RNA sequence: CGCGGGGUGGAGCAGCCUGGUAGCUCGUCGGGCUCAUAACCCGAAGGUCGUCGGUUCAAAUCCGGCCCCCGCAACCA
RNA sequence: AAAAAUGUUCUAA
RNA sequence: UGAAACUCAAAGGAAUUGACGGGGGCCCGCACAAGCGGUGGAGCAUGUGGUUUAAUUCGAAGCAACGCGAAGAACCUUACCAGGCCUUGACAUGCUAGGGAACCCGGGUGAAAGCCUGGGGUGCCCCGCGAGGGGAGCCCUAGCACAGGUGCUGCAUGGCCGUCGUCAGCUCGUGCCGUGAGGUGUUGGGUUAAGUCCCGCAACGAGCGCAACCCCCGCCGUUAGUUGCCAGCGGUUCGGCCGGGCACUCUAACGGGACUGCCCGCGAAAGCGGGAGGAAGGAGGGGACGACGUCUGGUCAGCAUGGCCCUUACGGCCUGGGCGACACACGUGCUACAAUGCCCACUACAAAGCGAUGCCACCCGGCAACGGGGAGCUAAUCGCAAAAAGGUGGGCCCAGUUCGGAUUGGGGUCUGCAACCCGACCCCAUGAAGCCGGAAUCGCUAGUAAUCGCGGAUCAGCCAUGCCGCGGUGAAUACG
């Protein structure tokens, strides 16, 4: 174990922060662990949406959770009133005047958090996890993408012995800081144990 | 030497003030 | 002993010298940060995943 | 030492229960788990049980031992060398 | 109670003769080298000399008794 | 043209 | 010439991929050599073994465990020990029954926790000139479902990390060879810091690596001119202080700049030797960045997580103790053994950081730690702040000392509910070992080593001599 977060990595250069706001000292843990508070209830509840990136803005005594999603039907639910549901809720936990808006993201095979939990999700119905890879690493090259690299660590199958499977096609060059590579972990509960599931998607250099 | 408390180079040591470094 | 020291930490205690600062997120006791209220490794898995405002991986 | 701009230092519960000794005929067993408590001359001819973490020793306090915190004369390692 | 020799650090041997000074090799303990051990290298500790008694200022050393342990001898019928 | 001995049993994931 | 009993589940042949060799060849790394400073001896600081202990919680184990998890163990922390206590419980969502509360101020006992208690007074929509009767945040007592476990397994695991190694490598797709493992490519000639590039070639490409893109430092430009700066005229209590200006220095964002681009030489080429320009030359110096894999490496005690395990106890609260013990042994460090030094006084020159129960100017009390006053600063403005070695002047004169600052007596200070175990600092006195360290052993190739000080994280305080940073002064040496 060695290899750098290529998120982190690329903070700055690739990739932009999932919260931006200024805070001075004196409240910077107050409005980092409302932002925890957030993402647990949204990671939670907004799961079957296909949840892929909580964006968290904020200003003055309000904030503006965006979540980045595949089925956007699923969070807004009928006529907007799922959606409501928790944009009162949300302002439950926030006491702040908490906007809450949906965004449709173009492609769920192109976005890495997904393709992890698809994966993950495949083991926990106890598909052929050598299978379950190659096949995500093929949507996401069918969908455009220059390069995908997924990766399976645990008790594959079950076994008692452990161990890691990969597949990766095209190319997915991680030394590179032009190189925008979306990266999204995953983890699977199963009866045996956890397992971990990484994806990268390489989607081209800026 | 500076384990000397008592002396104007031992107190710039422990980073302390007193008759024998004074301010 | 570790949940019901997550609790006895929030609480206010019989003097103010008893009071000790503990990770918000995993609950640890030591390496905790004032500025972040978080130890130093909920810090690192915070930061790379971008979810600190403003925190950059240094280098000079 | 205690900054002597605050007081000698006793825990109160302890104190009371040496004064009234003194105004009822002493002296009973007095056991405390206070070994901070500093020996105060209200205590000289009592016999304070003393915890070490472990028991409470007795402590027959004198006058020449006034200066003192309890637990000084309770020690909590016993030791006896090695084989 | 026939004649010899011997008893001293844990083992095996000097020192006794010529009274004052305990020594050598291994072993034992602390360190070092080695991934580790051995070898090797650097340090250190341990013997009131079988025992009782005598001589002497002073006894492992000299003298007498006892204990222990090996060796020799025991011929003429 | 070479100072210098050795590495308990089962297991090799 | 030539058996048998008994016994094994193999013994074998060639070939393949590796690993290994006190085989070879060619290369590289502070690997040795050349140097400079240390460690190993001393006293002390800290981590560990061992012993001890009621407990001295637990983990880490050659390199790559040992100032490591610990970036702050007096209580808390705390996971250990003793004793006193709790039992749907400190904590979660759910169900009931009785109260019918919500919340805030007490009281008795007790070390505290705890147990026993005493006050007042809940809206919600309701029927209201009535009794109010209900219901509801949330409380509380009994009953359950369940909580809880830093108990065990890192040899069931995720995640993260160490390591080999920033070493130059590890492979794939098609084609070709081979019965097959597998080979080829990736080998060979040359070149590079590099599987870097060139030429060759039953191979032709491709991927992960290397490089590059990114951050700091080095020169120049644009853009800005306060809180920063003061070049030149005016004042000026002589302080950039006021006018005034942004030139400069700086501050911080965007750009330029170096590519073997140019010349000589070599070479088939890639490249290599030297030159010129240039702040900078051959990747300018430093960072970030760590291939396929290895080590059943490390972490169930950060967290997560399967399984096993405990359930008035292996959970929970408290007080006290212990984690700081000490016949010993090892690692990492601090301070030194002196004169290229020590001491006092005077006097210069940093950088990066921090600062609203914060940093504290200046003022008086005090030998001092500090205390009391008390401005300024939400900080290019005010403060921490003095930087130190250094420069000057003077004192010590080779002594266990005017070296060294351990140990111990007394007296205080301060944070803290509280400094006995077990804090840091200050002052009087005490003034140990140590005369440069056996066998052995470490780091560093340049603004490096060495030496000097400064700041930050943790933090009430602090056992920090540790760590992460920061600049000041500034070498020696590399034949090989
Ligand atoms: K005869
Ligand atoms: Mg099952
Ligand atoms: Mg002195
Ligand atoms: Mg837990
Ligand atoms: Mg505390
Ligand atoms: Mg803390
Ligand atoms: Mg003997
Ligand atoms: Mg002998
Ligand atoms: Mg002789
Ligand atoms: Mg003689
Ligand atoms: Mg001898
Ligand atoms: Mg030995
Ligand atoms: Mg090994
Ligand atoms: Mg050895
Ligand atoms: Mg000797
Ligand atoms: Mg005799
Ligand atoms: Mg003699
Ligand atoms: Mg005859
Ligand atoms: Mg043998
Ligand atoms: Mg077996
Ligand atoms: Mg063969
Ligand atoms: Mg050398
Ligand atoms: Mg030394
Ligand atoms: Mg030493
Ligand atoms: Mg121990
Ligand atoms: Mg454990
Ligand atoms: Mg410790
Ligand atoms: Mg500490
Ligand atoms: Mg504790
Ligand atoms: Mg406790
Ligand atoms: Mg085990
Ligand atoms: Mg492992
Ligand atoms: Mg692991
Ligand atoms: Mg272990
Ligand atoms: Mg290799
Ligand atoms: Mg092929
Ligand atoms: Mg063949
Ligand atoms: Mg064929
Ligand atoms: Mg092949
Ligand atoms: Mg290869
Ligand atoms: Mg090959
Ligand atoms: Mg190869
Ligand atoms: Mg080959
Ligand atoms: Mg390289
Ligand atoms: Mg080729
Ligand atoms: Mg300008
Ligand atoms: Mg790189
Ligand atoms: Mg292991
Ligand atoms: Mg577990
Ligand atoms: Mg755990
Ligand atoms: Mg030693
Ligand atoms: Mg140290
Ligand atoms: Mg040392
Ligand atoms: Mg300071
Ligand atoms: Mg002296
Ligand atoms: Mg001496
Ligand atoms: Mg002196
Ligand atoms: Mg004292
Ligand atoms: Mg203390
Ligand atoms: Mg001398
Ligand atoms: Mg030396
Ligand atoms: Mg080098
Ligand atoms: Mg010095
Ligand atoms: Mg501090
Ligand atoms: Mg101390
Ligand atoms: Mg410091
Ligand atoms: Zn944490």
């Amino acid at each position: 174990g060695n290899k750098i977060h290529p998120i982190g990595f690329r903070l700055g250069i690739t990739r932009d922060w999932e919260s931006r706001w200024y805070a001075g000292k004196k409240q910077y843990r107050h409005l980092l662990l409302e932002d925890q508070r957030i993402r647990g209830l949204l990671e939670k509840e907004l799961y079957s949406a296909g949840l892929a990136r909580v964006d968290i803005e904020r200003a003055a005594d309000n904030v503006a959770v965006t979540v980045h999603v595949a089925k956007p039907g699923v969070v807004i639910g009928r006529g907007g009133e799922r959606i409501r549901v928790l944009r009162e809720e949300l302002a439950k936990l926030t006491g702040k005047n908490v906007a809450l808006n949906v965004q449709e993201v173009q492609n769920p095979n192109l976005s890495a958090p997904l393709v992890a939990q698809r994966v993950a999700e495949q083991i926990e119905r106890r598909f052929a996890v050598r299978r379950a890879i190659k096949q995500a690493v093929q949507r996401v090259m069918e969908s455009g993408a220059k390069g995908a690299k997924v990766i399976v660590s645990g008790r594959i199958g079950g076994a008692e012995q452990a161990r890691t499977e990969w597949a990766a096609q095209g190319r997915v060059p991680l030394h590179t800081l032009r190189a925008n590579i979306d990266y999204g972990f995953a983890l699977a509960r199963t009866t045996y144990g956890v397992l971990g599931v990484k994806a990268y998607i390489f989607l081209g250099e800026v | 030497g500076k384990g000397d408390r008592r002396t104007r180079r031992g107190k710039i040591w422990r980073g302390t003030y007193g008759k024998y470094r004074p301010r | 002993a570790r949940k019901a020291l997550i609790e006895k930490a929030k609480r206010t205690p019989k003097f103010k010298v008893r009071a000790y600062t503990r990770c918000v997120r995993c609950g640890r006791a030591r390496s905790v940060y004032r500025f972040f209220g978080l130890c130093r490794i909920c810090l690192r898995e915070l930061a790379h995943k971008g979810q600190l405002p403003g925190v950059r991986k240094a280098s000079w | 030492p205690r900054s002597l701009k605050k007081g000698v230092f006793v825990d109160d519960h302890l104190l009371e229960k040496v004064l009234e000794l003194n105004a009822k005929g002493e002296k009973r067993l007095i056991k405390t788990w206070s070994r901070r408590s500093t020996i105060v001359p209200e205590m000289v001819g009592h016999t304070i049980a003393v915890y070490n973490g472990k028991q409470h020793v007795p402590v027959y306090i004198t006058e020449n031992m006034v200066g003192h915190k309890l637990g000084e004369f309770a020690p909590t390692r016993t030791y006896r060398g090695h084989g």
